[PDB]
């Protein structure tokens, strides 16, 4: 855990796609989330009760990490990707959002650069992914299929 | 610095004051905090196979 | 599992040539086209129905889905005399159509 | 970038096994899955014979030859080969060595010149 | 988000089944759960620390939304529906729980009316769904299958 | 719910594998997590606000149950088991971790005994399960498959 947490950040999209579990494992487990799960009492805890302001700040940090995690999982579920780090969809690429070939982006761009190129199309793409899944379920409820 | 001085071209430096925050800026200048955003999308040749 | 048509086209230089290919089963979007000149092994032209292979002239294009596909060559040149093949990439048998010829006069 | 060079008998008799090989230059065959054999038969057109996965040794063969063809590798010689049992006149064809790369990010082929084999 | 949140409430069960992502998206995202995830500090936060009672009320609301969400997801997981908004099971309908034909309920009833008709059979049905999944796993651990 | 919560604890591994939903259902639902979800206000709540230390202790307990649940779910997701109480993997057994035959462990050992036998190989096994899933995804991104 955290042995190369953002190690692929400067690498290409292709190479970086091979380290996806590395970042996923660090979204729900900060130091305080490890101390909170010791078999022994952590001892510190009395401090956070005697002084309730510190107790509240710690809980807010823990609750937020959980809420952010769950929201990303909910979107993957809605889009039809329950689990999987990499999933294919039926939404075609518009070639307006970005107009580059596969041999250019997977080999020459980093994920940070990509993110800064299509950031204002994010909501359009997410909207289409949701519509696609709804259409798929409508087709599933037809026993003659395709 | 005091400001400019005369045509002799000099500068005068004095111990300053300022907010206590300048003491922390001397140690934390190397650090930045960022939020990690794990989702993203990109073009590929795969298509969901409907089964 | 796919049939091309017509067996042969004969075109004037600069004219646009079109070849069709029909599947017996859906092949989704997994269709490739190849160009085989006499004495040569087939060259990949187009993959996934409309994506050009690296090094392919913009004369070549195509479209289609499911079972109905077309290969189009605009501004046809004498260097395009070849047998063109329709290749199924949506199933295990990977069949090919029979191959059709385009000749420039 | 690789080059594929085929070699083998240009003549096989009825009920004999036909054996063709292909040398690979420029890359390894112990990896790069998708080494394959393609047959071009006058009067029928193109069909696949099958392919091998250099990393595991597994193979897949077109059902028409499910009981007739073997594909295997010589990773030391960095060459691979095709053997078809009980060959008959109907198997006269132009045989090719090919490399098919098909992934989420790239698509390409490399074809060798092939071997024409006459079957009596 | 929230552009027709309960819009199908007065519609029939059939039509309403086509809007399921609309309600699902609003279970984990209230206004305060959006403000808490700004890149900038929300500014308000000092108020909730200076006065710890308000800080606690806000956390209780956020924790509860998460717990309710997770409990529903756990039941779907137990019943054999990981993900999916609509899933089929092997539990037969009893015709005691409700005794109506498909052409009557999918076309003439709303989901609110349906809920008020079979509410005291809810636990029986949930119990059967769990038993069904356990039986399925017992059958999966048999390599001769069916 | 909680009608035989650890009832299989003294039973064999084989028999105990048939009660897995029994323990799973009790990880997110303690008494306080039921009282917190009443339609009526719980009434007690004012106590936990007037005296903020008790309010904080209760939230810490609730947040922790959620964090522990989610971490186990994340591991199952990473290992390629989204949902399912029982899942097969491609990691071979080492016969160093434990060197017993199937007819000995499934019929004669309890899960507690097993846990005390291979506890110091837990991290090795978990590491291998993650590597296996990454290798599987690398193979999935190859349209010629196996
Ligand atoms: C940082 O950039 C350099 C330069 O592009 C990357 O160097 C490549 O490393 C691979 C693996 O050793 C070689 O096969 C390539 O030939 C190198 N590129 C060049 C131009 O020589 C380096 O990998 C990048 N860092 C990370 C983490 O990806
Ligand atoms: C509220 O009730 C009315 C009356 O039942 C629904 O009206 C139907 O609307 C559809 C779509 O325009 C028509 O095809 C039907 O013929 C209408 N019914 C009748 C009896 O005329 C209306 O759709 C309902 N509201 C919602 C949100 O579903
Ligand atoms: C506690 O241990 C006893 C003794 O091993 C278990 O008794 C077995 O019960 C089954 C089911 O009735 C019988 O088929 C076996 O023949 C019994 N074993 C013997 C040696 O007689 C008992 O089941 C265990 N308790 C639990 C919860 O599993
Ligand atoms: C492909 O793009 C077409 C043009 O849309 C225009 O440009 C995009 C980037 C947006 O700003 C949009 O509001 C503009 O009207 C669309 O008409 C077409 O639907 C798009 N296809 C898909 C799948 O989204
Ligand atoms: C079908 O219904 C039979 C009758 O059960 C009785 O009515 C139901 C509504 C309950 O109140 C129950 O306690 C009563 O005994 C059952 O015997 C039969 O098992 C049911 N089938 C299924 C799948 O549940
Ligand atoms: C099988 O075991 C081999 C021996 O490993 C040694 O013993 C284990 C228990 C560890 O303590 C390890 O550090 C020791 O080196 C391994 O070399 C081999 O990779 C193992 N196979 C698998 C799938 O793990
Ligand atoms: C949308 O993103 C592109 C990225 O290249 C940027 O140049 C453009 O200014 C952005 N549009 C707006 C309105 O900010
Ligand atoms: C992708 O675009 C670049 C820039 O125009 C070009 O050099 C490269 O050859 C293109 N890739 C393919 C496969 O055509
Ligand atoms: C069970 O539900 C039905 C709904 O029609 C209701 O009439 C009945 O009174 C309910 N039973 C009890 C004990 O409340
Ligand atoms: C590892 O586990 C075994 C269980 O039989 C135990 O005997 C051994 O002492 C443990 N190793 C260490 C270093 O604690």
């Amino acid at each position: 855990v955290f042995l190369g947490f953002l190690g692929a950040a400067g690498s290409t999209m292709g190479a970086a796609s091979m380290t996806l579990t590395v970042q996923a494992r660090n979204l729900l487990s900060g130091i305080v989330q490890q101390q909170s799960n010791l078999l022994r009492a952590p001892e510190c805890q009395q401090h956070l009760l005697k002084l309730t302001v510190w107790g509240i700040k710690q809980l807010q940090a823990r609750v937020l990490a959980v809420e952010r995690y769950l929201r990303d999982q909910q979107l993957l579920g809605i889009w039809g990707c329950s689990g999987k780090l990499i999933c294919c969809t039926n939404v075609p690429w518009n070639s307006s959002w970005s107009n580059r070939n596969l041999s250019e982006i997977w080999d020459n761009m980093t994920w940070l650069q990509w993110d800064k190129e299509i950031s204002n199309y994010t909501q359009i793409i997410y909207g289409l992914l949701e519509e696609s899944q709804n259409q798929q379920e409508k087709n599933e409820q037809d026993l003659l299929a395709l | 610095r005091d400001g400019g001085s005369t045509n002799s071209t000099t500068e005068t430096f004095r111990p300053g004051g300022g907010d206590m925050r300048d003491n922390w800026r001397s140690e934390l200048y190397k650090y930045k905090v960022v939020k990690i955003e794990p989702l993203g999308v990109a073009p590929t040749r795969c298509k969901r196979r409907v089964v | 599992r796919m049939t091309q048509s017509p067996a042969i086209l004969s075109l004037s230089p600069g004219e646009r040539a079109t070849l069709s290919c029909r599947a017996s089963q859906s092949v989704d979007s997994r269709l490739a086209w190849y160009q085989q000149k006499p004495g040569q092994s087939p060259r990949l032209l187009i993959y996934d129905v409309s994506s050009r292979a690296t090094g392919i002239p913009d004369r070549f294009s195509g479209s289609g889905s499911g079972t109905e596909f077309t290969l189009t060559i605009s501004s046809l040149e004498p260097e395009d005399v070849a047998v063109y093949f329709c290749h199924q990439e949506n199933d295990w048998p990977w069949t090919f159509g029979q191959g059709t010829k385009v000749e420039i006069k | 970038e690789v080059q594929l060079v085929e070699s083998g008998p240009g003549l096989v008799r009825p009920s004999e096994t036909l054996s063709l090989t292909c040398a690979v230059s420029g890359d390894s065959i112990s990896t790069n899955n998708g080494w394959s054999w393609i047959r071009q038969t006058p009067g029928k057109g193109l069909e696949w014979i099958g392919y091998i996965n250099g990393r595991s040794g597994s193979t897949r063969y077109n059902p028409s030859l499910q009981s007739r063809v073997t594909i295997s590798t010589d990773t030391s010689g960095n060459q691979f080969s095709l053997k078809v049992n009980s060959v008959t006149a109907a198997d006269t064809a132009k045989y090719y060595c090919a490399f098919f790369w098909s992934t989420y990010y790239k698509r390409f082929d490399v074809w060798g010149p092939g071997v024409r084999v006459t079957v009596s």
